[PDB]
């Protein structure tokens, strides 16, 4: 809600390959770099909702975090080369990487991430697949990732904490604002879609959609106490 | 009106015409009123209403003028198609077969008519089968403007070439279905009985007249046609398909001397088994419309012979099970599914797309997990032409990659029929697989046309026998199942 | 690993006719890479021995462009490169086997040229690095393989004190890499005409005389960052009026701190 310009700009951004073939093969752009995203809220659903436009008509691939690397001996970039060869044999796909927080949870991360940086640039392969990287804090990445990695476009997602919460909260009350624009510290599409989906199914349960402030603070207390 | 689609009665359409006429949109319910009605109730409807109708207005509607008078101007106005498909797909054609795929490009219409009138010699450079297909393409692009269709197809009438005028009569049969004014010039000369232009004019004229159509005079004129028994397969092909499409939706079928005559003359000479394959087409089409007919048991009594007429008998069993609560045919289906004969599995198991066509949740089965190529064909044909969910394309993922040209050629047709950004991506996959002649012509066919009604369920069982010579390809391009 | 078979430097690039303003240095480091192979008899007949190589350091600037010139202007067979990032890896001690296998392939290639990249990644206990560099100088001082062999040391920081004191034996010509000029960039653009589809409406002179302090890396960010900034919106035509903000922003916003 409200982030329509950024989602249509990232829509046109991620909708160049596999679509509009009359100019993609005649002009000759073919960028083998992809985009790199991030967000202070994160939670995977905002960035997954920004890069989710590729999932309409395509084959999706998801690799979240380097946890599968740190849970084993120093194998290093061999699994990255396995994803590179299976991505070469599976060119019509999208390489989506999310939650790059290896330091937010040391010298080896810099060298396997430097090898991932060099191999990610496509020094030995032309335009074959799109690579999308996503993290939470942009300050956690090393400065070596600036020139090779971020070459196409980066997004500046602002955290208002008093505008988007008022918009979405106004959408919920459309069917006492400082308590929820001040108490909450993170939002995404899965919250409005979650409590609105189960709110519609519950409205199918009791056949009325009346929402009282005490029942809404109880349903909020369920999610607050759940975490 | 759906109760009239299932009942097929004239009192329902009369009561709904006086009750729907007493309270007066109009052209729309005329469109799906003529689409919803079958061959019987629009002729009985047109005979009682052509008797009175009390205002002649539903007579004006229930013809081939008001189902198309809103479509053509709206299809030209509200839609805007680019020319890069006629120019490109009409430019990368060669080898005298990709040019046939371009004859399909010209044939399939549904705005622009540039590739239609792109100079001359396009029909002269092509072969005889391409002369029939390209001769009927101008009829397939002009299913309107009788006054214009006459002055456009008249140039190819009685020309110096036989296939030009025969395909021109076929064009005259395709352009219209309620004019019936071109019958006599072709119907008069049919009596030759050995070898004459009027045999191919019998192909295009009896086939086109079958598309235009318990009619008795055309069948008495078809009596010397069925009695001729020419070596040309398409004579009895378009004859059996013609009378069969005329006899669809009959009241509990019939056991008359028409199908009895074609069965006796079918068993007269057991040569050229293709006749024994396309005669059950008209037979089963005559069986269509029954509710309690014992004609399957009658054919099980008289027709039972060597596996040729046993294949005809199991085709009568195919058309005899349009659908009901008959799980005995499901356990019987699983029982007879393991027969040694490698064709009654293909057709009797091919009936899956017609029996359970409504409940598509049970249609996905373990047919793909078998090892016979014919069974994979049974699943590929079993896909159909529905909305094309993700499970269907999931089956096209494994069924698409195959080595036999019959299945590699058969997969893009159902791939582009079940889905009318998934249009060009599977075609790019075909470009990655291929880059023979048949797969190229069919993949270009899908390149152009990629973007219980008897009219849409009839004209593909003849497409089920495409694994033959190019003689069938002259009739395969004039199918009416295209909307 | 893959760097062994990928170590070959195929796909030639920037040639000599599009050099970045190098006038004297291009000869000072060209007369040792191109001319000795063209005329071997003059060096062996005229005097002591042919020269070995030069030294390149200082700011990055237009770095790797002259090595691209050596790869492009190669007469018969492109030479082999060596980077420093392949030495510092897990399971230390593989540097001896790596230098022995690249020496073995070098002798298999009739003692061709070797390019060393990023010596500061391993330079600056480093006993295995002393084994690699002392096996390099030791195995290369011998006249057995060849005398026309050429090395090229490229670095950004002069903190490699040990190579700086071991280099006067074999290496020489301790000079800066290359200074950038103002008129030579139009040739870097002329060879960037083989890059992605730049619209013909752009004039190279208008894009050339409107950007001061435009070192090889910064103009590499003009064409690279200009093209990719034209891919931000995934457009098809790349007119200079579209990315003029990318030009004056890539020279000014980057010229703020430097």
């Amino acid at each position: 809600g409200g982030l329509d310009n950024q989602i249509q700009e990232i829509k046109e951004s991620v909708e160049l390959p596999l679509t509009h073939p009359e100019y993609y093969e005649e002009m000759g752009i073919k960028p083998p770099k992809g985009v790199i995203l991030y967000g202070p809220p994160g939670t995977g659903k905002t960035l997954l909702a920004k890069a989710v436009a590729n999932q309409t008509s395509a084959t999706f691939l998801r690799v979240v975090g380097s946890e599968l690397i740190q849970k084993y001996l120093g194998d290093g970039p061999k699994l990255v080369r396995e994803l590179f060869r299976v991505a070469e044999e599976h060119a019509p796909s999208i390489v989506f990487i999310d939650e790059i927080d290896a330091i937010g949870t040391e010298r080896e991360i810099q060298r396997t991430m430097l090898e991932l940086l060099n191999q990610l640039d496509g020094f030995d392969s032309r335009g074959d697949v799109k690579v999308i990287m996503a993290t939470n804090r942009i300050e956690t990445l090393d400065p070596a990732l600036i020139r090779p990695g971020r070459i196409d476009r980066k997004i500046e997602f602002p955290l208002p904490d008093e505008k988007t919460k008022k918009r979405i909260f106004q959408i919920h009350t459309s069917r006492t604002l400082d308590d929820l624009i001040m108490a909450k510290d993170d939002l995404s599409g899965a919250d409005i879609k979650a409590i609105c989906t189960e709110a519609g199914l519950m409205a199918l349960r009791e056949r009325r959609m009346k929402v009282t402030n005490e029942d809404f603070k109880k349903s909020k207390e369920n999610v607050l106490y759940k975490k | 009106l759906r109760l009239a689609l299932m009942l097929n009665d004239m009192e329902l359409v009369e009561d709904i015409f006086t009750s729907c006429k007493d309270v007066v949109m109009l052209g729309r319910h005329g469109v799906f009123l003529e689409l919803s009605e079958d061959v019987e109730e629009y002729e009985d409807l047109t005979e009682i209403m052509s008797n009175v109708q009390l205002n002649s207005n539903f007579l004006a509607l229930a013809r081939e003028l008001d189902i198309m008078e809103p479509k053509v101007p709206d299809d030209i106005y509200k839609t805007h198609l680019e020319n890069n498909r006629f120019g490109g797909s009409g430019s990368q054609v060669d080898s005298a077969r990709m040019n046939l795929a371009s004859s399909f490009v010209n044939g399939f219409v549904n705005q622009d008519k540039l590739l239609t009138d792109d100079g001359n010699k396009w029909l002269y450079k092509n072969k005889d089968h391409g002369m029939l297909s390209a001769a009927a393409s101008l009829g397939m692009i002009l299913l309107w403007d009788v006054d214009g269709g006459l002055t456009q197809i008249d140039k190819y009438l009685y020309s110096s070439e036989d296939y030009i005028k025969s395909g021109a009569l076929l064009a005259c049969g395709i352009v219209n279905s309620g004019v019936r004014n071109e019958c006599d010039p072709a119907l008069a000369l049919l009596s030759d009985y050995v070898l004459h232009n009027s045999n191919t004019m019998r192909l295009g004229s009896i086939f086109g007249l079958g598309l235009a159509y318990n009619r008795e005079d055309v069948l008495t004129l078809l009596l010397p046609v069925m009695g001729d028994s020419k070596s040309s397969m398409e004579v009895a092909g378009v004859t059996a398909l013609a009378c069969g499409m005329i006899a669809v939706g009959s009241c509990n079928g019939d056991v008359t001397s028409t199908i009895l005559q074609t069965i006796m003359e079918k068993s007269e000479t057991e040569l050229k088994d293709t006749y024994a394959r396309w005669l059950p087409l008209g037979l089963g089409l005559n069986h269509l419309g029954k509710g309690e007919a014992i004609e399957a048991i009658l054919a099980a009594l008289e027709v039972v012979s060597e596996p040729f007429r046993s294949f005809a008998n199991t085709l009568v069993d195919v058309c005899a099970y349009a659908g009901s609560g008959n799980v005995l045919k499901v356990q019987q289906l699983l029982h007879i599914c393991s027969e040694h004969f490698d064709s009654k599995e293909k057709e009797e198991d091919k009936d899956k797309k017609e029996k359970k066509d409504k409940d598509k949740k049970e249609a996905p089965a373990d047919m793909g997990a078998h090892q016979g190529v014919a069974v994979l064909g049974i699943a590929l044909i079993a896909m159909g032409e529905e909305i094309g969910a993700e499970m269907a394309l999931r089956t096209f993922g494994h069924l698409l990659r195959y080595g036999e040209p019959t299945l590699r050629r058969a997969v893009p047709l159902a791939l582009a029929l079940i889905s009318v950004s998934h249009d060009a991506d599977p075609e790019v996959s075909y470009n990655s697989i291929f880059a023979a002649r048949l797969a190229a012509m069919l993949r270009q066919l899908a390149q152009y046309h990629a973007k219980k009604g008897t009219l849409t369920l009839c004209p593909y069982h003849s497409d089920r026998q495409l694994m033959s010579q190019v003689a069938v390809a002259g009739l395969l391009t004039v199918l009416v199942s295209f909307l | 690993p893959t760097v062994t078979m990928m170590q070959v430097e195929e796909k030639p690039d920037v040639t000599y006719s599009d050099v970045g303003g190098c006038k004297e240095q291009i000869e000072k480091l060209r007369e040792v890479v191109e001319t000795p192979l063209l005329h071997p008899e003059r060096f062996v007949n005229l005097g002591i021995e042919p020269p070995k190589g030069v030294l390149l350091f200082g700011p990055p600037g237009t770095g790797k462009t002259l090595c691209a010139r050596a790869v492009a202007n190669r007469t018969d067979a492109c030479f082999i490169r060596v980077i420093g990032s392949e030495l510092v890896q897990k399971y230390v001690g593989e540097g001896a086997r790596m230098v022995r296998e690249l020496f073995e392939m070098a002798r298999t290639k009739k003692a061709c040229l070797i390019f060393f990249d990023e010596i500061d990644a391993i330079g600056g206990g480093d006993n295995e690095v002393q084994r690699t560099m002392l096996e390099l100088i030791n195995q290369l001082d011998g006249f057995d393989p060849r005398g026309n062999i050429k090395v090229l040391m490229a670095t950004n920081r002069p903190d490699t004190l040990d190579p700086a004191l071991m280099r006067p034996g074999r290496l020489d010509r301790k000079i800066e890499f290359s200074l950038p000029d103002l008129e030579g960039r139009t040739h870097i653009f002329k060879i960037h005409a083989r890059s992605m589809s730049v619209e013909r409406d752009i004039r190279f002179e208008l894009l050339a005389r409107l950007c001061p302090n435009s070192t090889g890396a910064e103009i590499r960010s003009v064409c690279t960052e200009a093209g990719m900034f034209a891919i931000r919106a995934r457009r098809k035509i790349a007119t200079e009026k579209d990315f003029l903000e990318a030009v004056n922003k890539v020279i000014k916003s980057y010229a703020k701190f430097s």
